[PDB]
């Protein structure tokens, strides 16, 4: 049992890694346009 | 991953900001992924928790003691090595999007 | 068993961890 919870919250993490990547990839756009 | 990724240098953002005339981003438009790269190193991960194998319906059950530890050892590599770091990203992103 | 219930209340609290993290990342309306 134990070991489809760690499994599910490493997929889970790696989730909200990926949010925080994609809205660093937002940022660069606005970044860009006030240069 | 398609790519043996060696680590980045560390943390571009210990910087403290000086006027004049120019903004010190001007270095940062000359590499397109600049900011998602720092952003990118910050997430990056040196220890995880291998995905395990589910236990199978011929299996002993085991002492809760080993149980404990296997649950400690987990929760302590995802408190330092994933939730750290996501806290991290999101300040530095804090920090860019105020400035 | 005492084993078996902080078992269940590390399992309860890092949960809610990950999903006061969830709430704190869904939170940030970076514009």
């Amino acid at each position: 049992q134990l070991e489809s919870l760690i499994n599910k919250w490493s997929l889970e993490l790696e989730d909200q890694e990926r949010h925080f990547l994609q809205q660093a990839t937002q940022v660069n756009a606005w970044d860009r346009t006030l240069i | 991953l398609s790519t043996v990724h060696p680590a980045s240098p560390p943390l571009l953002c210990t910087r403290e900001d000086v006027e004049v005339a120019e903004s010190p981003l001007r270095v940062l438009a000359e590499t397109p992924d600049s900011f998602e790269k720092h952003i990118r190193s910050i997430l990056q991960r040196s220890v995880a928790n291998p995905a395990f194998l589910k236990a199978s319906e011929k299996d002993i059950a085991p002492p809760p003691e080993e149980c404990l530890q296997l649950l400690s050892r987990a929760t302590q590599v995802f408190r330092e090595q994933y939730i750290l770091k996501q806290d991290l990203a999101k300040e530095e992103i804090q920090r860019r999007v105020k400035l | 068993d005492p084993v078996m219930a902080g078992i269940g209340e590390e399992i309860a609290h890092f949960q809610k961890e990950l999903e006061e993290l969830k709430a704190r990342t869904s939170k940030a309306c970076f514009q």
